[PDB]
């Protein structure tokens, strides 16, 4: 309902079609975080 | 940002890297004409305060 | 200033151009020198007409190469730029020159 | 995608290169005659990315069976400007630099590592000491630092094979030559 | 004996500095503590030029040479100088001269400002020039053309199709 | 025109394109006043040498359509006849009958 | 080139230029809903792929905008009223339309 772009798109793609089901992904603001902290001389990851 | 003003009362970090880059191109160019040490000093104390 | 040559067989055609292009420099700048029309260029050719042999037997063709001179007194940053994009129609030859 | 785990870690220089797409080398930001943005400074196109979808800077592609050639004039990849929020540039340092928080936390990190206080370490990366790095066969200890006259001593007596830097670049010798299996086994 | 000292002023009043120092001088009449004052030369505008007009010609980055003495006197005079932060050195207290050995090799280099130098230079179509004066500023294009023998780089400001060629000057316009 | 003749044409075309720059120079080098005699005599004995199809003056101006030799225009590489034809169809431009 | 506040606007009908004058700005005692429009707004857009009638327009009424991008002003989503009062300023040097 607030972040993640691609999956607010599939929700309301699946709203207006009748089918209640979400697809997750990733907030987007945590991407800005990641890109925050990776623009000091850290080096933050995601593993796996 | 706009204001819709006709200019841009801009970010803090927009005016932090353009203080960097500023400072940094003229201790480039300082090093380059091969100043004399005690400015490169100088110079260098700025680029770490900024 | 920008001197244009317009350069073209049909006339009409040349013409059309030439009123586009002044069109085109008047809206961005100011004081367009204005349309000239230089002397046109009338390249004849004569040629026999039969296969094997009669002399007196001629055709004599032509090609009326129309000149249109166009001047641009003030080159702003808006009008100059604006040609770029602004293509004008197939069969008419343009030369900006710039000074 | 799928993960389970979050590393956090210092960055190398080549780690920092790696991420970047190309060097901010100039201040200036738009160009206020238009909004389109001036090469390479801080707001680019051929660093960071097109403003508008498939939206080419120079404008030479813009087909649906034309995708993933890239432009020649202004050499901007006709993509999507979604790459312009993760795409990052790098500064080239003209010297090496502190970073603030290795250097202020409380503790201090380059403190405790070089086992040196933080008035010295404060003294001598902001130009106003000296600090020793390979005292050689002298008087002369390691971490000792130093100040201007003591400078003047140990240049003339010894102008020869001691050595002393100052700066961010005496800092990042002392912690380059810093060994750390012999300080492991010391303490 | 007058050594050199460098003085951090507001980058950009510099000249008004080296103007309000010499008038302190004259006032408080300490003339025998002062040579010089040493302020933004080495001009060279952009690239190469063999007429005037042009300007726009800056190396001093915002410090100010002076030829001076030592008393704390004279050290007053010169920070009580308006838009003057102070001098630079290795301390507050007894401020430091720069240097002398490389004095030398500066006066030749100053004495060989004009004599014979001037490197060449070069250029190509490619990938597009810019211009920054006349009409055609604020415009980019490709040089078509590049005469080297009348200096001048034919650009039509790399427009698609027939739009305006024209000449421009190397400073005219930049790479 | 025969294929041959054609052929040939093309042929000697080829060879002048190829040997433009040296033939150029031995012209020059002859003609060069302020130069030896020896040397003069050598640049006339290697443009001898080189084979007479290198020359331009060799080479017959042709219709580009049937290879006819006589009646030829340069404007339109075409003889005549073709060019009457051309003129006919509309097919070269600008070209219309002419009075006065 | 600049704006144009005159009732010539694309993509409306005559069910919301009913309430407007003959340039531009609502009358004065005109009683507007939620979302109508007050006064008519059209920014210049560009001929991009000037077509033969693209380009014989920009040639007929001498004018270059030509569509426009409206972005007229209109009552925030909500509210009612009744236009009691109209200024209209201008800046030194531009035409006075007939309204000013």
């Amino acid at each position: 309902k607030s972040d993640d772009v691609n999956g607010r798109t599939k929700m309301y793609k699946n709203i207006v079609d009748g089918n209640h089901q979400m697809e997750p992904g990733m907030p987007e603001s945590f991407n800005v975080l990641l890109k925050e902290i990776r623009s000091l001389g850290i080096n933050i990851e995601l593993e796996d | 940002v706009p204001l819709d003003g006709g200019r841009f009362a801009t970010s803090d970090l927009n005016d932090l890297y353009r203080r960097v880059i500023n400072r940094n191109n003229r201790l480039k160019r300082l090093l380059d004409l091969a100043a004399p040490d005690i400015i490169v000093r100088n110079e260098k104390r700025m680029l770490q305060e900024a | 200033r920008i001197r244009i040559r317009l350069k073209a067989f049909d006339h009409r055609l040349i013409d059309q151009a030439t009123a586009e292009i002044v069109e085109t420099a008047k809206r961005t700048g100011a004081q367009v020198r204005g349309p000239i029309p230089l002397p046109t260029r009338k390249e004849r050719f004569t040629v026999l007409i039969s296969p094997h042999v009669n002399k007196d037997a001629r055709d004599q063709y032509e090609i009326r190469t129309h000149l249109r001179l166009v001047d641009i007194v003030e080159p702003t940053e808006k009008t100059v730029d604006a040609l770029m994009r602004l293509d004008l129609a197939a069969g008419v030859d343009v030369q900006i020159s710039l000074g | 995608e799928e993960f389970d785990a979050i590393k956090i870690a210092l960055a190398s220089p080549d780690m920092i290169r790696s991420w970047s797409f190309g060097e901010v080398k100039k201040p200036e930001t738009i160009n206020y005659r238009t909004f389109k943005p001036e090469r390479d400074g801080l707001f680019c196109a051929r660093i960071f990315g097109p403003v508008k979808d498939y939206e080419c800077l120079c404008g030479k592609y813009k087909r649906l069976k034309h995708r993933g050639v890239i432009c020649e004039k202004c050499g901007v990849e006709v993509t999507q400007t979604k790459v312009r929020r993760e795409r990052m540039g790098h500064i080239e340092l003209a010297s090496p630099t502190a970073h603030i928080w290795f250097l202020k936390s409380l503790p201090s990190r380059i403190g405790l590592l070089l086992d040196m206080p933080l008035r010295d370490i404060e003294r001598v990366l902001y130009f106003e000491s000296y600090v020793v790095i390979e005292g050689g066969m002298t008087n002369l200890e390691r971490q000792q630092i130093l100040t201007e006259e003591q400078y003047l001593d140990a240049l003339e007596e010894f102008g020869d094979e001691f050595d002393a830097k100052m700066g961010a670049e005496a800092i990042q010798a002392l912690l380059k030559s810093m060994d750390l299996e012999q300080e492991c086994e010391q303490l | 004996k007058k050594r050199w000292y460098v003085v951090q002023a507001f980058s950009g009043f510099e000249g008004r500095v080296a103007t309000s120092l010499r008038e302190h001088i004259k006032l408080h009449n300490m003339e025998d503590l002062f040579g010089e004052v040493m302020v933004p030369t080495e001009e060279v505008v952009e690239i190469r030029g063999g007429q005037r007009r042009k300007s726009e010609r800056k190396f001093f980055p915002g410090y100010v040479l002076v030829q001076m003495v030592m008393n704390d006197a004279s050290w007053h005079l010169v920070r009580s100088v308006p838009r003057v932060m102070g001098f630079i050195g290795g301390t507050s207290d007894r401020p430091a001269p720069i240097s002398d050995k490389e004095v030398d090799a500066i006066m030749n280099r100053l004495q060989q400002v004009g004599d014979k130098p001037r490197p060449k230079t070069l250029f190509e179509p490619g990938e597009m020039v810019r211009v920054n004066d006349g009409p055609f500023a604020d415009f980019n294009g490709v040089v078509e053309e590049v005469d080297y023998e009348k200096s001048r780089l034919k650009v039509s400001v790399s427009i698609f199709g027939r739009a305006t060629p024209v000449e421009l000057d190397f400073s005219q316009v930049e790479k | 025109a025969k294929q041959s003749m054609k052929a040939r044409e093309v042929k000697r075309v080829a060879l002048a394109d190829k040997y433009f720059a040296k033939r150029a120079e031995l012209k020059a080098i002859i003609s060069d006043v302020n130069a030896s005699d020896e040397d003069r005599w050598n640049a006339v004995l290697k443009l001898q040498t080189l084979p007479r199809d290198s020359s331009p003056s060799r080479q017959r101006n042709r219709c580009r359509q049937t290879g006819r030799p006589h009646g030829f225009l340069r404007k339109f590489g075409l003889s005549r006849i073709k060019v009457r034809e051309a003129a006919m169809r509309g097919e070269i431009p600008g070209l219309k009958k002419a009075s006065w | 080139g600049p704006e144009e506040i005159t009732a010539d606007i694309p993509n409306v009908g005559e069910a919301a230029l009913s309430k407007l004058d003959e340039s531009g700005i609502v009358y004065i005692g005109a009683e507007v809903t939620g979302g109508d429009i007050l006064v008519g707004k059209v920014t210049p857009k560009g001929e991009t792929q000037l077509t033969p009638e693209e380009k014989l327009l920009r040639a007929i009424f001498g004018e270059k905008a030509s569509d426009v991008k409206d972005s007229s002003l209109r009552v925030p989503n909500g509210v009612s009223g009744t236009v009691i009062d109209v200024q209209v300023f201008t800046r030194d040097g531009v035409e006075k339309d007939k309204r000013a």
